[PDB]
């Protein structure tokens, strides 16, 4: 409580959702139908989580905030679909996952992560890689006659 | 009454066509591209309520910004003919008055129709360029259109460094034709490419490329 | 001359769906005509379970080479793609 | 009866002519999807 | 079964008395599609007529050919589209001249009655029928034929920012002239729908074909409960698409391709 330092980083996280918010319900689904097909369903990952380490409990979490927010951000940028630097590649490479992003952080959103999930340290680092791993898996292989 | 309706479309008309300019890159002052329709038919209008064409024809220059982009982007003429059938008369004074005051681009907006004796002499004009419009067209903004997404054309500089990330030849990309809407609209000519950035219902945003033949 | 060098490498470090099952075959049919045997054979004697087992160890002495749509091509080994 | 036995060849010759049109179609190792003579279908395959 | 789908702006589209007003001005009325009844008389004399029903019409309204033509509107549908005997006759005014003279009856009389004279031809005098009925449009936009009031529930934000449910106001259309309705002030002139996408390609360009032509294989696939992910169809319209024009699933427009010859023939 009182912290200004971290509170800008916790502003940012919610100014950023508030933009993913707006971009897509007056560009990408002005009806407002939210459910949509989308790759590595993550609801079935963090479920899992909480069987694996027994993640009942009111036994408060040791995970602190700023490992949750540069844990997302960080995330973020290592789903690879094109790799290369240039920079054509790069923009290429942030569109084709701009609605993929959108519903990891909507999902790993701090409260949500500490109140609703309850996860703690060693949970929450096998959840980032987890998603990482699946999503790689879930691109389409070249050669296939489409 | 019906006098109404004739001021209208012209007025409306004139609207697309200055945000068609603006478009390409030309400067308009943001006093000319807000100017109501009261202000519009005193201006135009005689005492009888008839429009003068040759009052509404305006010049532009590209913006700074423009012309740092592209630099072939000359002045720009935007005229509208008296004249409903553009015949061989109408359109040798057209081809004079643009080579004499040496405009880079003409925008001939005709009434009912053009004949297609005198299409020919379209062509035989260069290297200025001469395209036209039938005002009914231009009535209604296509660009505003929900199914049309924005169209940014691609400069020299940017077009090269795509093709050789792709490893393409220029005869690989998908097409756009000269007649069609969109492609009149930005004035392209044959080799230069739009990037057409579009919504996606999976991945959001999505870039595309045509190449204009 | 169209060869891509290694540290310009940029096609996928994962082995495909198609990639892989023309490994096995390939080597598989090596070793039914007598190719020496990189791993040690216990009780799976068939052709394709010694390839398969190859495989898993990340001991498979082969090179793909993968063309893209201009011609030129990455080399890539099966020593160093990397398999779910 | 009739109707099941007419148009069963209605949307058999349906099939025909989209396979002709698009077996030749391929996703290629940098990710845009391409026909046989190398043309362009979409820069990356479903726009995901 | 060429339809336009008419989205209205909105002030307007939750007013239904607006809206008719859109319909009206929308829909196409030819000359044929009020008459009645066409008539041929010989009445010589220009001042006078024989015809003891429009005696006291045509003896007090006045206070060239001796052939007569006279033409009847019937009273319903000309009250129902809400048209006059005056703008009725301003429309022929500007197509006909100087050629014919035209008088009216009154709206309180028994009959709506209309007659015409010019000012060998008793022939002419049918072609000149024919030329009349197939020719003079008395308003609306040509190609079509009826407008339908259709209510559409419309999912839009609240302003606590709920998402409820809107009704309004639309129309559709069968036949189709997606460049001339744009036009109708009223019309949201930025959301006009077409389910031709041959026409679509002529007013709009390429790009929205594309999401045109999307929407209506979807529709056809989604009607009976199926579902088809969507990069299957996305596909399919990007092939169609590529060539700038619409490449037809047939052989004119398959083996117009400049892919290898026994790959063409095959076909």
């Amino acid at each position: 409580l009182g912290d200004v330092e971290l509170q800008k980083e916790l502003n940012s996280e919610y100014e950023q959702l508030v933009s993913d918010r707006k971009f897509l319900r007056e560009i990408v689904f002005v009806n407002g139908d939210h459910n949509w097909p989308l790759p590595v369903n993550l609801r079935r990952i963090i479920q899992n989580a909480q069987q694996i380490f027994h993640l009942d409990r009111a036994k408060a979490s040791d995970l602190t905030i700023p490992e949750i927010i540069h844990g997302v951000r960080d995330l973020c940028k290592k789903l690879f679909v094109l790799r290369g630097e240039n920079e054509l590649i790069k923009e290429a490479q942030q569109n084709a996952t701009s609605l993929f992003q959108c519903l990891v952080r909507a999902r790993l959103a701090t409260r949500r992560i500490l109140e609703e999930f309850r996860l703690n340290r060693d949970a929450f680092e096998w959840v980032l890689g987890t998603i990482e791993a699946q999503f790689q898996r879930s691109l389409v292989h070249p050669g296939e006659m489409v | 009454e019906d006098n109404n309706r004739i001021i209208s479309r012209l007025w409306r008309s004139f609207r697309t066509v200055k945000e068609m300019a603006a478009d390409r890159g030309y400067f308009i002052s943001q006093e000319e591209m807000d100017q109501s329709l009261e202000e519009f038919r005193s201006k135009i209008c005689d005492s009888m309520g008839n429009p003068q064409r040759k009052l509404m024809s305006f010049l532009a220059n590209p913006t700074p910004e423009a012309l740092e982009k592209y630099s072939d982007l000359g002045t720009l003429w935007v005229e509208f003919c008296d004249e409903p059938s553009v015949g061989i008369k109408t359109m040798r004074n057209f081809c004079l008055r643009i080579q004499e005051k040496n405009f880079s681009t003409g925008i001939f907006i005709y009434q009912n129709n053009i004949t297609p004796s005198a299409n020919k002499m379209i062509p035989t004009v260069s290297p200025a360029i001469i395209e036209t419009f039938q005002e009914s067209d231009l009535v209604v903004n296509i660009t505003h259109h929900e199914l049309v997404p924005k169209h940014i054309r691609l400069s020299d500089g940017e077009k090269s460094q795509l093709l050789q990330r792709y490893k393409l030849k220029e005869s690989q990309l998908p097409r756009i034709q000269r007649e069609d809407p969109v492609a009149r609209y930005l004035g392209l000519k044959r080799g230069q490419v739009v990037k057409i950035i579009r919504r996606s219902e999976t991945s959001g945003r999505y870039a595309s490329y045509r190449i204009c033949l | 001359e169209l060869a891509i060098l290694k540290e310009e490498r940029t096609t996928t470090p994962y082995l495909t769906k198609y990639e892989r099952a023309r490994i096995l075959g390939t080597r598989a049919l090596q070793i039914s005509m007598n190719a020496p045997v990189l791993v040690d054979i216990e009780g799976e004697t068939d052709p394709l379970q010694i390839a398969m087992k190859e495989l898993s160890q990340r001991k498979i002495p082969l090179v793909i080479r993968r063309y893209l749509p201009d011609g030129s091509y990455e080399d890539w080994g099966c020593d160093e793609l990397i398999v779910d | 009866l009739i109707d099941t036995a007419v148009k069963t060849a209605e949307t058999g010759y349906i099939q025909r002519r989209l396979v002709k049109a698009l077996e030749d179609i391929m996703v290629h190792y940098d990710g845009t999807t391409r026909n046989s003579l190398g043309d362009i279908i979409q820069f990356l395959y479903g726009e995901d | 079964t060429p339809a336009l789908t008419v989205y209205l702006d909105r002030e307007i589209a939750l007013d239904i008395e607006k809206a008719k007003v859109i319909q009206s001005s929308i829909e196409y009325t030819t000359l044929k599609n009020v008459t009645s009844a066409t008539e041929i008389y010989y009445d010589p004399d220009p001042t006078s007529t024989v015809i003891e029903e429009d005696f006291d019409t045509v003896e007090a309204y006045f206070s060239q050919s001796p052939w007569l033509l006279r033409l009847e509107l019937d009273r319903a549908r000309m009250l129902d589209k809400q048209l006059t005997m005056n703008q009725v006759a301003d429309k022929i005014s500007e197509v006909f001249s100087d050629d014919l003279f035209v008088m009216w009856s009154e709206d309180n009389a028994d009959k709506l009655i209309i007659r015409c004279r010019v000012i060998e031809e008793d022939q002419m005098l049918k072609r000149i029928e024919a030329h009349m009925l197939d020719l003079i449009a008395l308003r609306g936009i040509p190609g079509i034929s009826k407008v339908y009031m259709v209510k559409h529930k419309v999912s839009v934000p609240d302003e606590s920012g709920e998402y409820k449910n809107e009704e309004l106001w639309a129309l559709e259309t069968d036949g189709i002239n997606l460049a001339e309705v744009m036009a109708v002030p009223g019309v949201d002139s930025s959301r006009t729908y077409s389910n031709s996408f041959v026409e679509i390609l002529s007013v709009l360009g390429i790009e929205a074909t594309r999401s045109s032509l999307y929407k209506e294989i979807l529709n056809v696939i989604a009607f009976d409960g199926s579902y088809v992910n969507y990069r299957h169809m996305a596909l399919l319209v990007d092939v169609m698409t590529s060539r700038g024009y619409l490449m037809a699933i047939t052989r004119h427009g398959i083996n117009r391709a400049d892919t290898g010859a026994l790959m063409r023939c095959s076909f």
